[PDB]
């Protein structure tokens, strides 16, 4: 028969036949009609001989299951297994995660599961059937699909101004207006992360030195009057006396009122520099716990000079202990005739922006001199001029012109951007050995998948109006355009038609080679095909622009949640082909793959034409002294660069 | 209707029968359904939490912390202590399911009025050239602020100092309340000192 | 307090708890007529419920242990009582045992 | 070793200790022709003589407690890890759980 039996811990026992006539008696007892052991010996008989001298708990319950659904009882079988698998699901769940095959830190936890049962129930009741087929077939992937319920929208540049001269009111907890250095950063932080929540994307904040230049005189105001009290002189002169800069200098060989012009310097600097130092660390650690972007560079003050030394020398000792910031991203803005000759009035800041980069990674580059950022409204005697810079994210998005309103960048954001897969539109019309119609069928598919594409994203802007002021509190009282005079419950749909739509594209390097021998890093007539393809995208927006009554843009999708979400499901319906499914990742938008050779003079030659094709966002990334970034950025300046990231 | 509560109430219902199914007994679960016994943060079951804990803040202030890839220098004054504070507060919110606490608030952020009394002094001594090294440890019976009007030597540099530290405590107790308060819009965490 | 430690309310909390109802079991033990055995039968009905509510709390606990340190960052590294003898990959189950379980009423 | 406390050796002994005879029960499978089986009778035999153990152990440790600390001037006025803090009349069931029990083999 049988003599040990061997339990799942690994301990050794003797059998028992009372154990498995009181296990199929729990399961009789559940069941419309029970039963005596008149069945129950037959089984246990049944089980006893036959046997091996040492059985496991699991080759016990595979034949006690066997006997139950092969005699005249096939009600007991379907409650033994059922109470089986869910005390298995039990057990594997003191070491594993089962729950998420089903359908570390508990929040994550928690919105892996909001997301897990949000998207596939969007993807069945609210998007439409073609639209719905195009998506199943790996054509076309909707970002952040997970938040479609919640009809929410992508970025938005902040207006700081109004919230730093305002106070805000966000629920319970209201804020006055700032009167220091110490309150008008830690402001901008608290609107960085309310306005995280309410939307799915990136916060940005453009004009960082011209908001808080007005506050580093109030310091010194503030330092003056102390140090006037102990005195008991009168000093009511200094208050409006202009700086030349900031600069902290020793205090020793001076006597009289020329000597506490000085003290009351260096403790403004100390103090400006603290309250930078702090800036970062709490945008480090908020995201430890958010994508956060700062742009500058375009200020030429006593004041704003200041902030952009501090920050830019906050930003070099790192944090805590000499480590690197990976937040916030920092973005420098250069402009030909303020900071970047040598005889221009931010020079140094320029030149310590660029050692700076050459040690922390930041900031990055963003040329202002393109022909697609220019902007005729601009004049160097204005306070208020930072409105016509355009500023950029880290998440390399532009936002810049508008058909039915200002061409400016502040207040304004993006709504929604999904990707096209173009390397299976290639090898899906392979096959075709005369390249003239097999181009007429790439181009002919391209318009379908567009029009679907275009179709896709009206609907989504249609979903995305019809929502009340007060599901986004912050968003749509201080930081949208005509945030200021809409009711609590009043639809969005008078404001909302000043965003932009993103289309963007993954691989070009590959399509090129699915459909000539190589691709544009290689052969001239390839990069003229994408060139013409590009453009063609680039017409079609237009026309969608056109019809549907919104803006249209082409984007270089960043490629951080759309990595691999791509080859393997082409890997496993067209196999492999050298040098198009073979590598795991495609390469990404228009960028020269890592692995085909090439020097930052040839790479920035050929990848430049295309920025002026990609209003909806742009990077130019170089893989590698000062001087090694002083070339790039001289190199962006050369040709129409946008938006360069070089490390 | 902000899409973070949306999204909290799709991850409740999506866990709370898998815990009714297959984590609770069989006793268990007919007590729950019979309106017996109600488990509280059921939708916290498979995020092996807890619930309370009150801070030690003292390990957190001689020392530094790194959580994640952040990472913070030791406080040295009254301005970053009652933000580390906030930080630590805000920071195991999100690992625990119910609220949070400070014990011994008096005695933790003691040690930094007097650190806040020693900057004043040396900023003095740096702009007046003299000494005063007298005056770091100088018992004091309490930090109340009066006014000027009549001082001379080293009589009105001393409460000078005293007066700045005041108004530097004050504005920091104030952000205090105000960033505790405007956890609203950033469920605002529960809070108590 | 604390059974198995020393009378401190500093780096510690509770685990979890649980909420019985009283007057649905004071409703069902109410067509007696005796005015004594009634009270008997409550404290009887009383006697199971609680016997439960500690078994499902125990249960909690038990699945509450074998969760790593490394899924807690702040709290069992510098936070909770003996959080600074334990590892990334270690259980909390050496210090977990310093919580307090709560059975409620209404 | 201690699972509830420090790792020393100071103030801290054995509760009491027992051992198991494990030449008879290799005897008792001795008349199996098959070696593994033989074997495995052997460790099956030897898990229900170490749970009967543990349970004896177990009881012993039950008795020893409610045991006044009076009956144990010295021990639990001074030599005891938990003592100082223990009243004559109040037993020692809060300080007998840094002690060890033992099983033992021959
Ligand atoms: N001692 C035994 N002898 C024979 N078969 C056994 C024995 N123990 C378990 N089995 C087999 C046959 C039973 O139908 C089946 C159910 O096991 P069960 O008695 O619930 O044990 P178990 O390992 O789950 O223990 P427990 O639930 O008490 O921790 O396992
Ligand atoms: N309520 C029930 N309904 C149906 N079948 C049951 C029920 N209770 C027990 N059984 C059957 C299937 C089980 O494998 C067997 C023994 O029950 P049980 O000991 O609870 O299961 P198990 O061994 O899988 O659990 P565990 O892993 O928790 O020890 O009897
Ligand atoms: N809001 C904040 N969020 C997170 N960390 C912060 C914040 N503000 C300050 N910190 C960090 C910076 C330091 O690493 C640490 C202590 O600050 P601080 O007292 O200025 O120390 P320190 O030694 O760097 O000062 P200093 O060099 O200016 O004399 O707290
Ligand atoms: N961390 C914070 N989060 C939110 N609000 C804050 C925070 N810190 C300060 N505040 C609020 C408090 C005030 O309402 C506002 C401006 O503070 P502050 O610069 O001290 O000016 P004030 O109006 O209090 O001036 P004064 O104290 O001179 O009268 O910001
Ligand atoms: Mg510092
Ligand atoms: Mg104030």
């Amino acid at each position: 028969m049988i003599q040990t039996v061997v339990k799942r811990d690994g301990r050794i026992v003797g059998f028992n036949e009372q154990k498995i006539m009181a296990a199929i008696r729990k399961a009789m007892l559940h069941t419309d009609k029970g039963e005596d052991t008149t069945l129950i010996e037959q089984i246990t008989d049944h089980i006893s001989y036959r046997g091996k001298s040492q059985m496991s708990v699991e080759a016990i319950q595979d034949a006690i299951e066997m006997e139950l659904m092969k005699s005249a009882r096939k009600d007991v079988a379907q409650k033994y297994i059922a109470y089986r698998n869910q005390r298995n699901i039990a057990r594997k769940a003191k070491t594993r995660d089962v729950f998420m095959s089903i359908v570390d830190t508990p929040a994550g936890m928690m919105m892996k599961f909001a997301s897990e049962t949000t998207k596939p129930f969007v993807d069945d009741y609210l998007l439409s059937e073609d639209v719905r087929d195009a998506v199943m077939h790996n054509y076309i992937h909707i970002h952040d699909k997970d938040y479609y319920p919640t009809k929410s929208l992508t970025c938005v540049q902040h207006p700081l101004d109004v919230i730093l001269n305002h106070g805000f009111t966000a629920g319970h907890g209201s804020s006055r207006p700032a009167k220091r250095i110490e309150t008008a950063a830690v402001l901008a932080c608290i609107s960085l992360e309310t306005c995280q929540n309410e939307m799915h994307g990136g916060q940005a904040i453009p004009a960082f030195d011209f908001y808080l230049a007005p506050y580093v005189r109030m310091s010194y105001q503030e330092e003056v009057k102390n140090l006037e009290k102990l005195t008991g002189e009168d000093l009511s002169n200094l208050y409006d006396a202009p700086i030349d800069d900031y600069i902290e200098k020793p205090l020793d060989g001076l006597q009289g009122r020329e000597r506490l012009e000085q003290h009351a310097i260096n403790k403004t600097v100390n103090r400006v520099h603290q309250a930078m130092e702090a800036f970062i660390h709490n945008m480090n650690t908020i995201h430890s716990r958010v994508f956060s972007s700062i742009n500058y560079g375009t200020d030429t003050s006593a004041e704003g000079r200041c902030i952009m030394r501090e920050i830019l020398q906050s930003t070099y000792q790192g944090v805590g202990n000499g480590e690197t910031a990976i937040f916030p991203i920092q973005i420098w803005k250069k402009k030909r005739g303020v900071n970047y000759l040598p005889e221009d009035r931010n020079y140094d800041l320029y030149k310590l922006a660029c050692k700076v980069t050459a040690r922390r990674f930041f900031p990055n580059f963003l040329n202002l001199d393109a022909t697609f950022n220019q902007n005729e409204k601009w004049r160097a005697d204005d306070p208020e001029r930072y409105k016509w810079e355009i500023a950029t994210m880290g998440c390399r998005t532009r936002v810049f012109e508008d058909r039915w309103g200002e061409k400016t960048s502040i207040a304004r954001g993006n709504l929604s951007f999904s990707t096209i897969n173009i390397v299976k539109l290639a090898i899906e019309c392979m096959g075709i050995e005369n390249e003239k119609q097999r181009i007429d069928m790439f181009f002919a598919k391209l318009d379908n998948i567009l029009d679907i594409t275009a179709k896709q994203l009206d609907e989504r802007f249609q979903f995305q109006k019809t929502a009340m002021a007060k599901q986004f509190p912050l968003l749509m009282k201080y930081l949208w355009v005509g945030a200021e005079n809409l009711k609590p419950e009043e639809t969005i749909e008078s404001v909302i038609n000043h965003g932009t739509l993103g289309i963007g594209f993954i691989g070009l390097a590959e399509c090129l080679v699915a459909l000539i021998g190589k691709h544009h890093g290689e052969s001239e007539k390839a990069q003229e095909l994408g060139l013409k393809i590009i453009t063609y995208m680039r017409d079609r927006a237009n026309e969608f622009s056109e019809q549907y009554h919104h803006n249209y843009s082409i984007l270089a999708t960043p490629a951080e949640g759309l990595s691999g979400k791509f080859t393997k499901k082409d890997r496993k319906q067209f196999g492999v082909i050298p040098g198009v499914t073979d590598r795991d990742y495609y390469t990404n938008s228009n960028h020269v793959p890592v692995y085909y050779k090439c020097t930052a003079l040839k790479k920035a030659q050929i990848e430049a034409p295309y920025h002026d094709l990609t209003r909806g966002g742009h990077i130019f990334y170089v893989e590698i002294n000062p001087s090694v970034i002083e070339s790039v950025v001289d190199m962006m300046d050369k040709y129409n660069m946008g938006y360069g990231s070089v490390n | 209707d902000t899409p973070a509560g949306m999204m909290m109430k799709f991850a409740s219902e999506t866990t709370k029968p898998f815990v009714d199914d297959y984590l609770l007994s069989e006793d268990v679960r007919d007590a729950v359904m019979h309106n017996y016994i109600h488990i509280h943060d059921k939708d916290y079951y498979p995020t092996k939490s807890l619930t309370c804990v009150q801070h030690p803040l003292d390990v957190i202030l001689n020392h530094g912390f790194t959580a994640g890839h952040g990472s913070s220098r030791p406080a040295k004054r009254i301005e970053t202590a009652a933000v580390l504070a906030c930080i630590s507060l805000e920071t195991c919110q999100n690992e625990m399911h119910g609220g949070q606490a400070i014990p011994a608030f008096d005695f933790y952020l003691a040690p930094y009025v007097r650190m806040s009394y020693q900057e004043e002094v040396k900023n003095l001594e740096k702009l007046t050239g003299e000494d005063l090294s007298n005056l770091y440890d100088a018992p004091i019976d309490d930090y109340i602020e009066k006014p000027l009007d009549g001082l001379q030597g080293r009589e009105r540099l001393e409460q000078h100092a005293i007066n700045k530290t005041v108004n530097r405590v004050h504005q920091a107790m104030e952000a205090f309340i105000h960033n505790m308060n405007t956890i609203h819009s950033r469920q605002v965490v529960f809070s108590s000192i």
